[PDB]
RNA sequence: UUAAAGUUGCUGCAGUUAAAAAGCUCGUAGUUGGAUCUUGGGAGCGGCCGUCCCCUGCUCGGCGCCGGCCCGAAGCGUUUACUUUGAAAAAAUUAGAGUGUUCAAAGCAGGCCGCCUGGAUACCGCAGCUAGGAAUAAUGGAAUAGGACCGCGGUUCUAUUUUGUUG
C-alpha cells in the first residue's frame, strides 16, 4: 500500500528508529503522525491524523505554506494522479454594451488524498501557495459537498 | 535595466518634495539611508526649498561641508541624506533645532522646537528579534538595532531614545485610547485618538481613529504611529494640530484673516 | 400552444374556489386508502383510479379529503410502478410505431412522427434524470425499448 | 411564453388607458405588481384598484382616470447607481417638472425622488409621466 | 383539568371557569361520548367595540375536527350558559419568524403567517365557509379585506359579523368585512 | 481621421411592394424563464403625519447594579450578484481653489513698513479588500427520514488543586 515506488518514503520530522524496550509488541508498531494547523478558520480533518499516507505536497502533513489568496471551484476531471482540474465561472462587464458575457478559466490544483469521498462537480476551497510543478499552484483545503447525495 | 538606477525625474519624484515644473530635468535622488524613497526628505531640498539659506546646489553644499548640519546628534557631510519622520535637524552656528512633522496635509513643514525638546527621539518598532546567544533584539523604523530591550515592547508599540547615547529611555504600548499619528497615503498627519483596531488574518489590519472634534478615518496598521499615553502628546506639537479641516472653513478663516489684516 | 403541433388548446380541468369537504360524502381518509391500494392491486395507473373514484365512489379530489396525493399515497405504501407512467406511455407508443416502421417503409410521416415522439422521450427522460427519478445511466434506445414494457 | 408579467401589466394598462377605459382587469397579479400600482396611487395616477383573491393567481381591477400619459417596463433590470440617475432623467422623462422612475432598493420599490433622499440605488423597474 | 396548557403556568380565573363550565357540561349531557380526549388549550376575553364581549377558545390541531364535528351545539349551549356574549373557536398555530442572512430544519410553508392567518380566517366561522375573497386597498394605501360567505347557513351567522370583525382585528391587525352575496347561489 | 451618420442603430436602424425571414421541421451549446414564505404597531414630538428607540444567541471581563444580573468581548453564524461607505489607488495631463506674468496662452508664485503665507480638492473604468440593507434574480434543508431537540447504556488513547516525604 505504501513505498510502491524506486525509493523509501518517509516524512522527514519523524526519527523512526529509536531504540525501544524489546522491539516487539505492546508499545510499539505505531508511527507518531506529524501534522499542523493552517489556519485562517480551517480546521485539520482527524483522517489527516490517523492516516498512513507520506506526501510532501499535502498541505497538512506537508512542507507547503499557505498564503495568499483563497478561491473556489467545481471538480471538473479525477484522470491524473493527485491532482484536479477545478473550474472557476464569473461575468465579465462590458462598457459599451450595458450587459455581461460570461467566461470560463480552468485552473490545476493538487488534490490530497485526505478527501477521499468527492466527486465531479463538487464545491471545492482552494488556497494559494508555492508552484510545485509547471501549472499547479493551489491545494485543497475543503470539500463542500453537491445538491442532493442524500445517500 | 542592467543595474541599480541612479538618477531621478523632476516630475518622477513624490509630489510632497513640492518642487516647480520647469527649472531641471533631473531631481535629486536621495542617497541610501536609514529611510526609503518616498517618505523622506533630502538635506538640499530643505535647506533651499524650506528654510531658503542657500540658492544654488553649490551652496547648500558648502554649507554642508563646514560640518554645520547635524541629524540625531551626528554630523553628516551627505548632500542628499534622506531625512525622515522625526529627524532632528540642529545648526550649532545659527542655533535653532528642528523636527520633521506632517502637518494636516501630506507634506512636511518646518517646526522649530526647543533644545531640551531636541535630545531624545521617538520611533516605531517594527519586530522582534533573539540575537545568537538568546539576546533579545529590537529593529525600530529608522533601523536603529536597539540591544536589551524590555520584555514589555512589543511589535506595534513605540519607545523615545536618547540621541547621544543610544539607549531606550521609556516606552508607551498600543491600545484604543492612546493618541497616534498616520503615516501615509490619503490620511496623513492627523492627529487622533485610536478607538478600534479590527482583525483580518491573512491580509493588513484596519484601525479606527478618532478627531479631536468627532470626526472618524481609518488607515491600515502600517500607518499608525503612537506619538503619546492617553490625550497628550509627547512632543510639541505643529500649528493646525493635524485636524483637517476642509476647503469651506479654510476658505472662511483665509478671508477672515483678509479682513482683519487688509 | 402544443410542443410539437401548431394547434392551439384551451381544454383542461378548472378546479373550484372552495377546497373543504362538502358535507353529503360519507367517505372517510382511510376508506378511500383501503379503495386506492385495492385499485392498485388491481394494476390500475393513478389517473385512471382518480378516474374511477371521481366517477363512481363520489369523491372530488384525494388530496381534498387526503393530505398527500395519489401517486404519494402510492410510494408511502410501496407499489408504485419503478417507471413514470407517461415516460412508459410514450415508449409503448414508439415501440408501436417502430413496430409499424418494420413492415412499411414508405411511410414517411409515420418517420416524422417517430421522430417527434423520441425527442419528448428524451426530453422528458431528461427532466426526470434531473429530478433524481431515473438513474443517471439510464438511456432510451431501440434494443432497450423492446425488452421493457 | 409568458416572461415579464410586469410589462404586459403595464402594456395592458396604457392600452386601456388610450382606448379609454375606466376598468381595468389585469389577470395575473404579483408582490411587484401591488407595490407598483401602490407607487402610482401614491403619486395620484390611478384610482382604487382590488385584488380578485383565487386559489392560483389573483386578478387586479384598476379604477382608472384620466391623469395617466404613458406606462413603460426596462427590460431587463439593469442595476443603476445614485450617479447614473440623472442619465435616465434625460433619457427616459420628457420633463423635469413631472414624471417619476420607479426603481428596485434594497429599502423598497419607490421613486427616484425618494431613492434620493434615502440616499441609495438599485435595479431598474419602469416609468410613469 | 380540562386545561392543557402547552407551558406549565397559571391557567387564568376566566379560563378556568371556562373549562369548569366545560366539564360540567359534559357531566349532566349526553355529549361525553365525544368529549373524553378533547382538552381545551388557552382562552382569551377581549372587547369587541360597542357594548358586546367576546370568548375565545382555543383548540389544539389534531383535535381541530372533532371540535368541528359538534361546533353546532356548544356555541348555543355557551350562549345559553352566559348572557349575551358571543364565543368563537380558533386553532394555536405556532407562528416561525422569517429567515435571514444575518441570522436549522426548514420551515414549512404551513407555519408561514400568511398560511395561520388564513386558517384562522376560515376556522373563525364555521357554518358558513368563504366562497370568495376581495382586497380593497384604499386611498392611504391600508388594506381592507371584504369576504364573501355562502348562502346557505345565513342567518345563524347573520349578527355575529361584528363580533367576527373585532376578533380578526384583535388576534391578526388587519381590518375585514364579511358579505352574503346573491349572484351565485 | 472625427462629428454631421437614427447611412453599423446598447441608448438608437430596417426585412409585403424601395437592399433584406433559411422550403419546412426536430434538436445540443447559448440566451430568456409563472405565482407564492413577516405583516403591523408601541413609547413620542408639533398641528393623521416629513424626523427619533424597538420588534440573532450559548467562555473571560468591569463599564455598572444586587457569587448572581447586565453590557462589552476569545469563538461562530447558508452561500452570491446588486447597492452605499472606507482603505490603498505615481507624477504630468482633465476639471478646478488662490494669485494683476501690463492681459492671455503660461507659471507656482508672491504681499505687507524682518513678518505672513500658499504650493488645495475631485475624477481615476473592470478585477482585489472591508463594513451596514435584504427589495430584485439563481441556488439548499426533512419523504426509503441515520429529520431537530431532550435527558439515560458502552468500545479507545490522556490533563497533578487532591490518594503521608519515596518504585
Amino acid at each position: 500500500d505504501i513505498q510502491t515506488e524506486r525509493a523509501y518514503q518517509k516524512q522527514p520530522t519523524i526519527f523512526q528508529n529509536k531504540k525501544r524496550v524489546l522491539l516487539g509488541e505492546t508499545g510499539k508498531e505505531k508511527l507518531p503522525r506529524y501534522y499542523k494547523n493552517i489556519g485562517l478558520g480551517f480546521k485539520t480533518p482527524k483522517e489527516a491524523i490517523e492516516g498512513t499516507y507520506i506526501d510532501k505536497k499535502c498541505p497538512f502533513t506537508g512542507n507547503v505554506s499557505i498564503r495568499g489568496r483563497i478561491l473556489s471551484g467545481v471538480v471538473t476531471k479525477m484522470k491524473m494522479q493527485r491532482t484536479i482540474v477545478i473550474r472557476r465561472d464569473y461575468l465579465h462587464y462590458i462598457r459599451k454594451y450595458n450587459r455581461f458575457e460570461k467566461r470560463h478559466k480552468n485552473m490545476s490544483v493538487h488534490l490530497s488524498p485526505c478527501f477521499r469521498d468527492v466527486q465531479i462537480g463538487d464545491i471545492v476551497t482552494v488556497g494559494e501557495c508555492r508552484p510545485l510543478s509547471k501549472t499547479v499552484r493551489f491545494n485543497v483545503l475543503k470539500v463542500t459537498k453537491a445538491a442532493g447525495t442524500k445517500k | 535595466a542592467r543595474g541599480p538606477k541612479k538618477h531621478l525625474k523632476r516630475v518622477a519624484a513624490p509630489k510632497h518634495w513640492m518642487l516647480d515644473k520647469l527649472t531641471g530635468v533631473f531631481a535629486p535622488r536621495p542617497s541610501t539611508g536609514p529611510h526609503k524613497l518616498r517618505e523622506c526628505l533630502p538635506l538640499i531640498i530643505f535647506l533651499r526649498n524650506r528654510l531658503k539659506y542657500a540658492l544654488t546646489g553649490d551652496e547648500v553644499k558648502k554649507i554642508c561641508m563646514q560640518r554645520f548640519i547635524k541629524i540625531d546628534g551626528k554630523v553628516r557631510t551627505d548632500i542628499t541624506y534622506p531625512a525622515g519622520f522625526m529627524d532632528v535637524i540642529s545648526i550649532d552656528k545659527t542655533g535653532e533645532n528642528f523636527r520633521l512633522i506632517y502637518d494636516t496635509k501630506g507634506r512636511f513643514a518646518v517646526h522649530r522646537i526647543t533644545p531640551e525638546e531636541a535630545k531624545y527621539k521617538l520611533c516605531k518598532v517594527r519586530k522582534i528579534f533573539v540575537g545568537t546567544k538568546g539576546i533579545p533584539h529590537l529593529v525600530t523604523h529608522d533601523a536603529r538595532t536597539i540591544r536589551y530591550p524590555d520584555p514589555l515592547i512589543k511589535v506595534n508599540d513605540t519607545i523615545q531614545i536618547d540621541l547621544e547615547t543610544g539607549k531606550i529611555t521609556d516606552f508607551i504600548k498600543f491600545d484604543t485610547g492612546n493618541l497616534c499619528m498616520v503615516t501615509g497615503g490619503a490620511n496623513l498627519g492627523r492627529i487622533g485618538v485610536i478607538t478600534n483596531r479590527e482583525r483580518h488574518p491573512g491580509s493588513f489590519d484596519v484601525v479606527h481613529v478618532k478627531d479631536a472634534n468627532g470626526n472618524s478615518f481609518a488607515t491600515r496598521l502600517s500607518n499608525i504611529f503612537v506619538i503619546g499615553k492617553g490625550n497628550k502628546p509627547w512632543i510639541s506639537l505643529p500649528r493646525g494640530k493635524g485636524i483637517r479641516l476642509t476647503i469651506a472653513e479654510e476658505r472662511d478663516k483665509r478671508l477672515a484673516a483678509k479682513q482683519s489684516s487688509g | 400552444g402544443r410542443m410539437h403541433a401548431p394547434g392551439k388548446g384551451l381544454s383542461q380541468s378548472a378546479l373550484p374556489y372552495r377546497r373543504s369537504v362538502p358535507t353529503w360524502l360519507k367517505l372517510t381518509s382511510d376508506d378511500v386508502k383501503e379503495q386506492i391500494y385495492k385499485l392498485a392491486k388491481k394494476g390500475l395507473t393513478p389517473s385512471q383510479i382518480g378516474v374511477i373514484l371521481r366517477d363512481s365512489h363520489g369523491v372530488a379530489q384525494v388530496r381534498f379529503v387526503t393530505g398527500n396525493k395519489i401517486l404519494r399515497i402510492l410510494k408511502s405504501k410501496g407499489l408504485a410502478p419503478d417507471l413514470p407512467e407517461d415516460l412508459y406511455h410514450l415508449i409503448k407508443k414508439a415501440v408501436a410505431v417502430r413496430k409499424h416502421l418494420e413492415r412499411n417503409r414508405k411511410d414517411k410521416d409515420a418517420k416524422f412522427r417517430l421522430i417527434l415522439i423520441e425527442s419528448r422521450i428524451h426530453r422528458l427522460a431528461r427532466y426526470y434524470k434531473t429530478k433524481r427519478v431515473l438513474p443517471p445511466n439510464w438511456k432510451y434506445e431501440s434494443s432497450t425499448a423492446s425488452a421493457l414494457v | 411564453v409568458r416572461m415579464n408579467v410586469l410589462a404586459d401589466a403595464l402594456k395592458s394598462i396604457n392600452n386601456a388607458e388610450k382606448r379609454g377605459k375606466r376598468q381595468v382587469l389585469i389577470r395575473p397579479c404579483s408582490k411587484v405588481i401591488v407595490r407598483f400600482l401602490t407607487v402610482m396611487m401614491k403619486h395620484g395616477y390611478i384610482g382604487e384598484f382590488e385584488i380578485i383573491d383565487d386559489h392560483r393567481a389573483g386578478k387586479i381591477v384598476v379604477n382608472l382616470t384620466g391623469r395617466l400619459n404613458k406606462c413603460g417596463v426596462i427590460s431587463p433590470r439593469f442595476d443603476v447607481q445614485l450617479k447614473d440617475l440623472e442619465k435616465w432623467q434625460n433619457n427616459l422623462l420628457p420633463s423635469r417638472q413631472f414624471g417619476f422612475i420607479v426603481l428596485t432598493t434594497s429599502a423598497g420599490i419607490m421613486d427616484h425622488e425618494e431613492a434620493r433622499r434615502k440616499h441609495t440605488g438599485g435595479k431598474i423597474l419602469g416609468f410613469f409621466f | 383539568a380540562k386545561i392543557v396548557k402547552p407551558n406549565g403556568e397559571k391557567p387564568d380565573e376566566f379560563e378556568s371557569g371556562i373549562s369548569q363550565a366545560l366539564l360540567e357540561l359534559e357531566m349532566n349531557s349526553d355529549l361525553k361520548a365525544q368529549l373524553r380526549e378533547l382538552n381545551i388549550t388557552a382562552a382569551k376575553e377581549i372587547e369587541v367595540g360597542g357594548g358586546r364581549k367576546a370568548i375565545i377558545i382555543f383548540v389544539p390541531v389534531p383535535q381541530l375536527k372533532s371540535f368541528q364535528k359538534i361546533q353546532v351545539r356548544l356555541v348555543r349551549e355557551l350562549e345559553k350558559k352566559f348572557s349575551g356574549k358571543h364565543v368563537v373557536f380558533i386553532a394555536q398555530r405556532r407562528i416561525l419568524p422569517k429567515p435571514t442572512r444575518k441570522s436549522k430544519q426548514k420551515r414549512p410553508r404551513s407555519r408561514t403567517l400568511t398560511a395561520v392567518h388564513d386558517a384562522i380566517l376560515e376556522d373563525l366561522v364555521f357554518p358558513s365557509e368563504i366562497v370568495g375573497k376581495r382586497i380593497r386597498v384604499k386611498l392611504d394605501g391600508s388594506r381592507l379585506i371584504k369576504v364573501h360567505l355562502d348562502k346557505a347557513q345565513q342567518n345563524n351567522v347573520e349578527h355575529k359579523v361584528e363580533t367576527f370583525s373585532g376578533v380578526y382585528k384583535k388576534l391578526t391587525g388587519k381590518d375585514v368585512n364579511f358579505e352574503f352575496p346573491e349572484f351565485q347561489l
